[PDB]
RNA sequence: ACCUAUUCUCAAACUUUAAAUAUGUAAGACGCCCUUGUCGCUUAAUUGGACGUGGGCCAUCGAAUGAGAGUU
RNA sequence: GAAUCUCGAGUAGAAUAAAAGGGUAAAAGUCCCCUUGAUUUUGAUUUUCAGUGUGAAUACAAACCAUGAAAGUGUG
RNA sequence: GUCUACGGCCAUACCUAGGCGAAAACACCAGUUCCCGUCCGAUCACUGCAGUUAAGCGUCUGAGGGCCUCGUUAGUACUAUGGUUGGAGACAACAUGGGAAUCCGGGGUGCUGUAGGC
């Protein structure tokens, strides 16, 4: 019972596939103080862009 | 049979260097780490708080979170047939900047510079590194360097 | 021409009474040190338990006091009358300090008390030069140079000149 | 368990250096294990033959194999080219020393070879180099060995030990 | 043999400053370690050191290359503003702390916003922030190796800097006159120490009791004939002169002349040829 | 019985030192430079920080080679 | 060298509850002073892993506090 | 150039014997009113400058111990790949690559950042 002979061959059969890399990650895993700040900054940035678009 | 403790078989990995024991250098705390920075994990045995697992010693990853006294590092760990993202909260005592990323950044600065003067002069600039080319043809002068003839030496008994 | 500030001076005189036992006798010895020194003695406890002396660890067994300054010089002189200004060359340690023990204390001007009894104790004179703060201070502590350290012969000579005493070889 | 061999130096072990210039080595040619018991037997054989032929004071025999590896008993792990025995003698006892080691080859397993060393006795210098340095005074005997001059150390600490040394 | 070659080979030396006994890295770590999520925000430290005759008060930021000084003042600058004597006492520490605070705020740009306590009455106060303005310049004290006992000159420098407009978080547990039993601060005693009354009391009692100690212990004061009672007004005038003009003046010293003077006295190291010449000349 | 300079010979749980082979990452357009906005976080402070805006350089686009690739 | 304490050296050769290894010298060691961060509430990670559970652990966040002149440290 | 404060790397900086140090600075130092702590102001705390470079400190010397580099060891030990290679085995050689360590000898005995003082 137990051996590791075939497992590496079985592993590379379908490659050692990397996880998909996305542009934005979740603001989870981040500091709660930082995360709530970024909400307020992003909320104001969205408002600022919309007002600038409306006035231009 | 094994014992599967967190610090098992870390006798030599977490050991302090010879004549490098004692107080930790203070410059470690004065370096700023930002998200996206490349850092090399090297566990310091003196600080037993915030230690990563013995797998992450010698691994390099990208910082994703910066905390009061710690850094969040993103490592990819081989689990069977895939890569898994491992997010290790490791204190800055066990973290150092990767000189490779610096060197890349300085090379990027140089490449942008060479591109600027190339466009200013109207010429094209070679920016891609090349592997070492085969040796070129060159002359070798024997003046005051007359070749000496060598013969293999006979066997001798010298213990 | 010798620099005047390296003149040898007395640092401290330590009076130690070790009876090998605890209780009222040690307390009375503490009072004796109180009258002799005018200072509160400190009780020395046992580091280890020894059966041959009947000593158990952590028991207050001894009382010691440290006198420094002019009072130390006077008490040292008082002991020198008892010793008749005679000390063997063996009495001087290589560091530069010396000492002597006195069995009987009533001759030191202490009134005899039958309830107190007779206690034997050790004088110990520690010798220094002006500049020992360099080794005894916290900030910028350092090692005293070899040329400034004190030898047994240096202490012997200083003792002989100051007190006109004879040191047996 | 106690090793069967306890004495590793035999003969005139207190002899100097200059009177015994010749050195002959019995070296193992094969990577093998040699039991302590076999080492003791060869030691007895070599000592008996050398004393019988050349006498007690005409040789110094040193066993360089030490049985530290354990297998009940101990064996001496030897490599290719590792010296097993070394005999230092005068130039006249060359045949006696060679015959003594050749007979003791039969007590050892594997292949053993007899080589006359180019070094002076048990020293690390060749015979010509040792003679030159002895003449120049950088070598002073000390019991069964000799102290050699070295550049390091205090000048007084080396001059008092080597008084007749002629520094250039 | 107690010190052998293996002993020296295995010997690991402490840091240079720890060998010299000048810094405590255990306290330095916690003083200079800035939070990593604050990135490049510097952590300013009020380093206060005392010699046998002078006070050195500095404001220091920590960097990888080394420590940088933002503002500085030396107690030898007090005679410029009036204080000539007791350049290392509690009052001098207060004055230097006030001078450092004024210089730092002038460099920062907060002198006109945070004047601090113009007239020190001994009350324990902290520099409150402006509601719609910049917060006070935050500095943390560094005592070094001096013990933190009540009535220390280090806390005197802290009090001077705090009154100068800097924000140094602290408690009155170390200010002179603080009673441990009642947990109260004696403002009268603190004002007395601020104005140097603890020296005036020393002078008058010495005159009353043992004048022989007086002429030699207070020789500097007696040389100019200044008695105890006007110390308070002298210090008050010194504080006013410090506040009106806190600028630091550089001495017109001739650095090149000092270089020429010292190069004569510095010893030049012998080369290899000189070493071997001295070598064989002694062997012969 | 030591101490000093030596000397003979060893170590799986001894070691100052320390390979070979295997091993982590980087080698850019999610790039670079400049300008500029948001925030309740952060700083002594539009100071930072993070996300942005508007521009500018622009497939020798920043090593060699080879393949289309990935996920349910 | 004095009828236990005294100063010279002292790279840790001692201690750190318990096995063993790692870590530690103006300390993590030995004394002293004040203390209950051995507390409440989240989520996020690490290890053994199926990245299920359990156990142990790490870095935060919102409170409430201890301590210290303070920086800061503390969720056994 | 020298000194002080704060440091960075943390012995080329450490340990030891000896010889120097002009200025300033630093240190030794006098005292115990007070703040403060001890058996003892000796340590720590506070006030001051009467003398001193004796020590700390800086510097020099020693074919000093040590430490750091360069070479010797050495293409040696070892090792990745290869053979229907040798050898009973042990092991060894060869082909294509990587390549140390001690001993030994030469050199070296801190450099440097900010703010100042002479």
């Amino acid at each position: 019972n137990h051996t590791n002979h075939n497992q590496n061959k079985k592993a590379h059969r379908n490659g050692i596939k990397r996880p998909q890399k996305h542009r934005y990650d979740s603001l989870k895993y981040r500091d709660a103080k930082f995360r709530r700040n970024q909400k307020f900054a992003n909320r104001g940035t969205v408002e600022a862009i919309r007002q600038a678009k409306a006035s231009a | 049979p094994h014992s599967y403790g967190i610090r098992a078989r870390t006798r030599y990995t977490f050991q302090r260097g010879f004549r490098e024991h004692g107080q930790i250098r203070l410059s470690t705390y004065l370096k700023t780490y930002k998200v996206g920075d490349i850092v090399d994990i090297k566990v310091n045995g003196a600080v037993q708080k915030g230690m990563p697992h013995k797998y992450y010693h010698g691994k390099t990853g990208v910082v994703y979170n910066v905390t009061q006294s710690s850094v969040g590092v993103l490592i990819y760990k081989v689990v069977g047939n895939r890569y898994m993202e491992k997010r290790v909260n490791v204190r800055i005592e066990h973290v150092k900047h990767s000189k490779c990323r610096q060197d890349f950044l300085d090379r990027v600065k140089a490449n942008e510079a060479k591109r600027k003067e190339a466009k200013a002069q109207g010429k094209t600039v070679q920016l891609r590194r090349q592997p070492a080319p085969p040796a070129k043809a060159h002359f070798v002068s024997t003046e005051n360097n007359e070749p000496v003839t060598l013969h293999p030496v006979a066997y001798d008994t010298t213990i | 021409a010798q620099n005047p500030m390296k003149e040898l001076r007395i640092s401290k005189l330590v009076l130690n009474i070790s009876l090998g036992e605890s209780g009222d006798r040690l307390t009375r010895a503490a009072k004796v040190l109180e009258q002799l020194s005018g200072q509160t003695p400190v009780f020395s406890k046992a580091r280890y338990t020894i059966r041959r002396f009947g000593i158990r660890r952590n028991e207050k067994i001894a009382c010691h006091v440290t006198v420094r300054g002019p009072k130390a010089e006077e008490i040292l002189e008082r002991g020198l009358k008892v010793k008749e200004y005679e000390l063997k060359k063996r009495n001087f340690s290589a560091t530069g300090n010396f000492g002597f023990g006195i069995q009987e204390h009533i001759d030191l001007g202490i009134k005899y008390d039958p309830s107190i009894g007779i206690y034997g104790m050790d004088f110990y004179v520690v010798m220094d030069r002006p500049g020992m703060r360099v080794a005894r201070r916290k900030a910028q502590r350092g090692r005293v140079g070899y040329t400034h350290k004190i030898n047994a012969e240096d202490t012997i000579n200083w003792f002989k000149q100051k007190y006109d005493a004879v040191v047996l070889g | 368990p106690d090793s069967k061999i306890r004495i590793f130096d035999l003969g005139r072990k207190r002899a100097g250096v200059d009177e015994f210039p010749l050195c002959i080595h019995l070296v193992s040619n094969e990577y093998e294990q040699i039991t302590s018991e076999a080492l003791e037997a060869a030691r007895i054989c070599a000592n008996k033959y050398l004393v019988k032929i050349g006498g007690k004071d005409s040789f110094h025999l040193r066993v360089r194999a030490h049985p530290f590896h354990v297998v009940n008993g101990l064996v001496a792990r030897v490599n290719i080219g590792q010296i097993l025995m070394s005999v230092r003698t005068k130039d006249s006892s060359r045949a006696t020393a060679i015959e003594a080691l050749r007979r003791c080859q039969y007590k050892f397993p594997g292949q053993q070879r007899i080589i006359v060393s180019k070094k002076w006795g048990f020293s690390q210098y060749a015979r010509d180099e040792y003679i030159e340095k002895r003449s120049r005074g950088e070598i002073i005997p000390d019991g069964c060995y000799a102290k050699f001059l070295n550049k390091r150390g205090s000048l007084q600490e080396k001059l008092d030990l080597f008084p007749e040394a002629s520094f250039n | 043999a107690v010190k052998s070659s293996p002993y020296f080979s295995r010997y690991q030396t402490k840091y240079r400053r720890r060998r010299e006994g000048k810094t405590d890295y255990y306290a330095r770590k916690r003083l200079i370690a800035q939070a990593k999520n604050k990135y490049n925000a510097p952590k300013y430290r009020l380093v206060v050191r005392f010699s046998n005759r002078f006070v050195t008060c500095q404001i220091v930021s920590s960097r990888v290359n080394g420590d940088y000084v933002l503002a500085h003042a030396h107690s030898s600058e007090l005679p410029r503003y009036g204080i000539k004597w007791g350049l290392a006492n509690w009052t001098a520490a207060y004055a230097t702390g006030l001078l450092v605070a004024r210089r730092a705020l002038a460099k920062v740009g907060l002198a006109d916003k945070y004047e601090g306590v113009t007239e020190p009455e001994g009350e324990f106060e902290l520099t409150e922030a402006i509601e719609d303005g910049p917060r006070p310049f935050k500095v943390f004290l560094d005592v070094g190796l001096k013990r933190t006992s009540t009535g220390s000159r280090v806390f005197g420098a802290m009090k001077g800097a705090s009154d100068g407009g800097l924000f140094i978080p602290h408690s009155p547990n170390r200010f002179p006159g603080f009673d441990i039993e009642t947990e109260e601060l004696d403002d009268e005693t603190l004002r007395k120490y601020i104005y140097g009354g603890h020296v005036a009391e020393y002078m008058e009692m010495l005159i009353d009791d043992d004048e022989e100690r007086y002429q030699k212990q207070f020789s500097g004061l007696i040389a100019d004939g200044i008695e105890s009672d006007q110390l308070e007004d002298i210090y008050a005038e010194a504080y006013a002169k410090i506040r009106e003009d806190p600028s630091f003046q550089k001495s017109g010293k001739d650095a090149a002349a000092f270089k020429a003077e010292s190069l004569k006295h510095t010893q030049r190291k012998l080369t290899a040829e000189e070493r071997k010449e001295r070598f064989n000349a002694k062997v012969i």
